[PDB]
């Protein structure tokens, strides 16, 4: 088939639209799917040089972090849980001087493979605080392209038959980063698209495995932390879980690593784990999106059983809309369709 | 519904 040939390898691509590609955001996306993008679940986008959210980042200082998170790491030899210690609210301006004091900072290093290196020797030690889902943008108002505040995707189809806001999933978060704060190896709320705009700072390195061989760093998952997979079913949407790359490469886990610098989006797709981490001082802006692609992913993601607080988004208005053949027969519980993670 |  036309679509297995293309990323045949799963490898994660790296876009530089014009301004002219870069200006309609669906149809973008749709591009970098005919060129088997998605295949890797996660694509890099680089604007267009003269592309800018923001005038200046000098304001921003007294913007307030009302749940600052410290990550408190416990394992060894490539497998470990994070916990979340909530701290007290703080501002930008008392979060960068944290994070840049001697004592967080990030440590001197060649290239990327040697930071890379300490941050899986060190993440255990000195817990960092993660300014992490913060309701904001950093955009200004009249910006139009790739707006995460305002993508216009049919994710918008929620807020428009219900009225209900999921912070972070229909509305932007923002991100302040510090060296060594990690994100743990998750997919998107819903099996969802995300976006993830690095607006300032030192880069965040992400890892991911294909869509096609998500089951099997689940089977993983379960075969570490057994206890976890008997409580939940989908226990990595607690968003604890850190495997390090020479874990996965021991157990035959396809994955590919890239770094996001200032200024580059960065594309996670339905169903493509990743996990990640911070340089230094940076800050992102990030939500999740959708694509009629996506539906199917919704209808099947298998979502946590064992917190009430998850998010679950109702198929029910995206079945109806854009498979109407199929309504009927998913309510009856017969809709047996299966998902070709290839398939633009 | 939900949060992040
Ligand atoms: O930046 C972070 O901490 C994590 N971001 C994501 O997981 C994302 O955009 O999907
Ligand atoms: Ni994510
Ligand atoms: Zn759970």
């Amino acid at each position: 088939s036309e679509s297995e040939t293309l990323n045949p390898s799963a490898r994660i691509m790296t876009f530089y639209p014009t301004m002219e590609e870069f200006r309609n955001f669906s149809r973008y996306i749709a591009y970098i799917e005919s060129q088997g993008a998605h295949r890797a679940g996660l694509a890099k986008v680089v604007p267009p040089k003269e592309w800018k959210p923001r005038a200046s980042y000098d304001d921003i200082d007294d913007l307030v972090i009302p749940a600052p998170i410290q990550q408190l790491v416990t394992g060894q030899s490539g497998l470990f849980t994070q916990y979340n210690i909530q701290k007290k609210a703080m501002t930008v301006r008392e979060f960068r001087k944290i994070a840049n004091s001697d004592k967080y900072c990030t440590p001197r290093y060649s290239e990327f493979e040697e930071l890379e290196r300490k941050y899986w020797k060190n993440l255990t030690f000195n817990p960092p605080i993660y300014g992490a889902d913060v309701n904001g943008t950093l955009y200004e108002k009249h910006v139009d392209e790739w707006n995460i505040g305002r993508l216009r995707t049919i994710l918008d189809l929620v807020e428009k038959e219900s009225g209900i806001t999921i912070e972070g999933v229909n509305t932007p978060y923002l991100y302040f980063g510090m060296w060594k704060t990690s994100f743990a190896w998750h997919t998107e709320d819903m099996d969802l698209y995300s976006i993830n705009y690095l607006h300032f700072g030192e880069p965040k390195s992400w890892y991911s495995v294909p869509p096609e061989h998500g089951k099997r760093l689940e089977r993983l998952a379960k075969g570490f932390f057994p206890g976890s997979a008997q409580s939940c079913e989908a226990f990595l949407r607690h968003k604890m879980t850190l495997i390090s790359p020479l874990m996965l490469k021991k157990y035959g886990i396809p994955f590919d690593k890239v770094t996001q610098e200032a200024g580059e989006f960065m594309i996670t797709f339905p169903y493509g784990y990743h996990a990640g981490f911070n340089h230094g001082f940076n800050c992102a802006e990030s939500t999740n999106f959708a694509t009629r692609r996506w539906i199917e992913y919704g209808k099947q993601a298998v979502l946590c059983s064992c917190r009430k607080d998850m998010v679950k988004i109702s198929m029910d208005v995206f079945v109806r809309k854009f498979q109407p053949e199929r309504y009927k027969l998913w309510k009856a519980g017969k809709d047996n369709t299966v998902i070709d993670h290839t398939l633009p | 519904g939900g949060v992040k």
